[PDB]
């Protein structure tokens, strides 16, 4: 339940990070690094299951 | 704490360096235990083999301490403690002077084999009466020979030569040869049991 509060408020970090965005190198920067984020989070709820 | 930073700084673009930071260094941190479960079955073998290498040191080390433990059969005086044995384990280990530029882990284990049997001989022999100490060699010898590969166990031998010498076998005991006595006569009337001296 930790996991998926943390699911929730980073895809609410995501929507606001794209509300922002419109430097273009850090917003592609922080891009990548959630989508590496968001599949080793969906890794590690396979691992929990 | 990812998550507590994150929602401090609420995900500002000027955080941006900082959170890219941590992100990195949480990534790396994944990344060594991802590379950690993927090689599980590689480093649980070579720890395997380790401990197949060094069991024989352990195992005789256990024979050891409780052949000391057990001493205290033959007189009351041979009393000795767990913490006797651990200094021998720890001084032939780590205050060896055997070992001061030896680099090669079996030359290493063998030097310590050796160097444990003879530290162990010389502490516990010398509060030992000295009639007693081709006993504790013997023993120590048995236990290396136990400890030891490519060597037969013996069993039927050290059975004979302990225990086995005392069996019924007086019918039939010939004068053999006149140097024979009659309990020399007896004696190889026993030894001859063994398949080996059939032919005595």
């Amino acid at each position: 339940m930790h996991l998926n509060v943390g699911l929730r408020k980073i895809k609410e970090t995501v929507d606001q990070v794209e509300e922002l965005r419109r430097k273009v190198n850090r917003s592609t920067a922080l891009l990548k690094s959630l989508s590496a984020e968001r599949e080793r989070w969906e890794k590690t709820s396979e691992t929990f299951k | 704490s990812l998550l507590q930073a994150l929602n401090e700084v609420k995900g500002r673009i000027l955080d941006d360096d900082t959170i890219i930071t941590t992100l990195e260094n949480l990534k790396r941190e994944a990344a060594e235990v991802t590379r950690k479960v993927e090689e599980t079955d590689i480093v649980m073998q070579e720890v395997e083999t380790v401990s197949q290498q060094y069991l024989p040191l352990s195992t005789a080390c256990s024979s050891i301490y409780f052949t000391m433990e057990s001493l205290k059969q033959i007189h009351f005086l041979y009393q000795y403690s767990l913490q006797f044995f651990l200094d021998i384990y720890h001084n032939v280990l780590y205050e060896n002077p055997n070992l001061k530029g030896v680099t090669d882990h079996t030359q290493r284990l063998s030097i310590i084999t050796k160097d444990l049997f003879q530290v162990a001989f010389n502490r516990v022999a010398r509060g030992m009466l000295h009639q007693d100490h081709i006993t504790f060699a013997m023993l120590l010898a048995r236990i290396k020979l136990k400890g030891t590969v490519g060597e037969p166990t013996y069993d039927a031998e050290f059975q004979h030569f302990l225990r086995g010498n005392e069996i019924v076998l007086s019918a039939g005991s010939t004068p053999r040869i006149q140097g024979l006595t009659v309990e020399q006569a007896e004696a190889v009337v026993r030894l001859s049991c063994l398949p080996a001296f059939k032919d005595l």
